[PDB]
């Protein structure tokens, strides 16, 4: 909304893409290792366990 | 009336102006756009660093 509100220089707000356009993969790859094998494995053998 | 036509000449330079303007501005939206489908094509291909 801010490339059609009055009153702002073009460049200033390309340069608020490249913050966002990395924070979405500073946010994947936060819940995308966490999620890939320490909780995998803390429910690999837990489901095991459970079972016996 | 048609005698002068001189001070009905810059209200309209005025006008035509800001539509240039205009034009420009969401000519750059649809450009940044498109850099935002560049992204998210080049991500979810499965090749991240």
């Amino acid at each position: 909304e801010q490339y059609c509100a009055p009153d702002t220089d073009i460049r200033g707000v390309d340069a608020q893409i490249k913050n966002y356009l990395d924070q979405i993969k500073m946010a994947r790859a936060k819940f995308g290792l966490e999620n890939k094998y320490s909780l995998k494995e803390r429910l690999s053998t837990l489901t095991k366990e459970l079972n016996h | 009336k048609l005698e002068n036509l001189k001070d009905k000449l810059p209200d309209i330079k005025s006008i035509h102006s800001k539509l240039l303007l205009r034009i420009g501005k969401l000519q750059g939206l649809y450009d940044s756009v498109q850099v935002i489908n560049r992204e998210v094509e080049g991500l979810s291909e499965g090749r991240t660093s």
